[PDB]
């Protein structure tokens, strides 16, 4: 079990970890998270109480080194940080566990939730989403735009999704216009799976942070993607009886995960409707459809 | 974005333009099978391509055959319309190829689009007005050309004749959709009244009857009247 331990928490501001977050007061003996799940991605994200405006946070692993969090007066805001000195570091994490000034990353042992959200989110394939590799970690925040929101300003900052386009020529064949537009295995199975994403895996990886990037920081452009990704494979007539079955697993606990109130914005009733009601595969998402139709029937 | 009330007079501008009208191209009769059941039959149809300023109309021709084998051929319909403006625009000299294409329904917005990536500064445009393209068919010439072709093929008319000699396009254009509109609602009415007249006659390379300037006011008004009188027969006003 890890920890990520806090510099000082010297302006009031609301913690998330993971799907988990606590309130933090200007200047309360605050200094850090432990028993951190070794083993999976993790996020730590901010909200200021001042300004609402830009939810901000840091991707990470543990296993990558040893973080910590230092708030910034010049820039304002919790920074995340690495040492390299290791021996400095259990020091310190162990003298904040004995003055207990820590909140533990409070696992319900019966609870796979975190591990359903990212079970294909790996380290590696977020730091090409967000470039910044002199950093084991990787930061994200509301504003922050894609390289396909760009293309419709700032590149160092972008969101790298993979950019899917159902008019383009790339998911388009010729001689195929009809077929290929209507029926999308093309563009799923030879140009993203084979081509792009290489496996199913790294493809539900993308939809999984891209879920996971809207939803604890609004970042519309992740909302976007996501519903891109699950599109393409609900439009396809010719999907793995296996990632059907994955994927209907997976949005179940992103559904389940929501917040109730937020459906209107991170929900796009146009491409549900189809997914589960028009497309090749309205059939195939049975626990998806039956958690959607039982808390979000208004949007069907 | 889409062509509407404001805009109207883009039509008549020097940026070249297409409509593209797609109601006459899968044609069909209806009747009772001799079990009793319900089949249709296609007959030959006719993608309505217009450049407004011009007047020239690429009038393609669709062979029934096309549809044979295929199955929900109301939405083939607008994939082979697609296709087949595509090639109109490939085969056209590139000075030549159009700025924007105006389809008449939306429908056929994705289709062309999708057929069109490779002109991607050809804008495909929707649009809100009521233009009178499917009465096209109730052109005699048109329809016999239609329903003569033993293959696919493509002719080749001015929509305007020659009336641009003497009349600018967004007047020739008015006088098309007037001459049209009337042939929708009441095509019997609006033919008895433009061939009455068996002294005025039809030209060979030409769609409608070579009146006088007096003569084209004449008919004018008299469509007009044709287009009122049928309309409270409609609804009853
Ligand atoms: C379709 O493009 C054109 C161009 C120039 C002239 C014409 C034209 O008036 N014709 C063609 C044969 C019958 C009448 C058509």
């Amino acid at each position: 079990m890890n920890t990520v331990p806090f510099t000082s928490a010297p302006i009031e501001v609301t913690i998330g970890i993971d799907q988990y977050s606590f309130n933090v007061k200007e200047n309360q003996p605050f200094h850090g998270i432990k028993d951190i799940p070794i083993g999976h991605v993790h996020v730590i994200h901010f909200q200021h109480a001042d300004n609402s405006s830009m939810r901000y946070g840091y991707w990470f692993d543990c296993r990558m080194g040893n973080f910590y969090i230092q708030y910034d007066p010049k820039d304002g805001l919790y920074k995340m940080m690495e040492e390299r000195d290791g021996a400095k570091f259990e020091n310190i994490v162990h003298n904040f566990k004995e003055r207990q000034m820590m909140v533990s990353y409070p696992k319900i042992d019966e609870d796979d939730t975190w591990y359903n959200l990212t079970e294909f989110v790996q380290m590696d394939k977020i730091r090409k989403i967000v470039r910044k590799d002199e950093n084991q970690f990787s930061y994200v925040d509301s504003s922050m735009t894609t390289v396909q929101e760009n293309e419709l300003s700032d590149p160092a900052h972008s969101l790298n999704y993979t950019v899917i386009n159902f008019k383009s020529r790339e998911a388009i064949r010729p001689g195929h216009e009809m077929e290929d537009f209507l029926d999308k295995s093309y563009y799923l199975n030879t140009v993203m799976l084979q081509g792009i994403f290489k496996n199913s895996s790294n493809y539900f990886g993308e939809l999984q942070f891209a879920f996971l990037n809207a939803m604890f920081f609004g970042n519309y452009g992740s909302s976007l993607q996501w519903h891109a990704m699950i599109e393409l494979i609900c439009s396809s007539a010719t999907v793995p009886k296996h990632m059907l079955d994955k994927l209907d697993e997976i949005l179940y606990y992103q559904i389940k995960t929501l917040p109730e109130q937020y459906s209107d914005i991170l929900l796009n009733e146009r491409v549900w409707n189809i997914c589960l009601y028009s497309s090749f595969q309205k059939n195939s998402l049975h626990n998806t459809e039956k958690i959607m139709e039982n808390k979000y029937p208004e949007l069907l | 974005g889409a062509m509407n009330s404001s805009n109207y007079a883009e039509l008549f501008n020097n940026d070249i333009k297409l409509f593209v009208d797609d109601t006459n191209v899968y044609r069909v009769t209806v009747h009772k099978t001799f079990e009793g059941n319900v089949a249709t039959k296609a007959i030959n149809g006719c993608i309505f391509t217009l450049n407004p300023k011009t007047g020239h109309l690429f009038l393609k021709i669709i062979h029934t055959s096309v549809w044979a084998g295929q199955k929900r051929l109301s939405q083939l319909a607008k994939w082979k319309t697609a296709e087949e403006v595509s090639a109109l625009v490939r085969s056209l000299p590139k000075e030549e190829q159009p700025k924007q294409i105006i389809v008449t329904r939306k429908a056929m917005l994705d289709p062309l689009e999708v057929h069109m990536l490779d002109f991607p500064n050809i804008a495909i445009r929707p649009t809100e007005l009521r233009l009178p393209f499917s009465a096209a068919m109730s052109i005699d010439k048109l329809s016999d050309v239609v329903m003569k072709a033993t293959e696919p093929q493509m002719v080749l008319f001015n929509i305007y004749d020659d009336w641009l000699d003497r009349i600018s396009s967004y007047t020739a254009f008015s006088r098309l959709t007037l001459l049209l509109r009337a042939l929708k609602t009441n095509e019997e009415s609006a033919k008895m009244i433009l061939l009455s007249d068996p002294t005025i006659t039809i030209k060979s390379y030409h769609l409608w009857p070579s009146f006088t300037d007096e003569q084209w006011i004449t008919i004018e008004s008299q469509m007009r009247d044709l287009i009122l009188t049928e309309y409270g027969r409609k609804y009853n006003v």
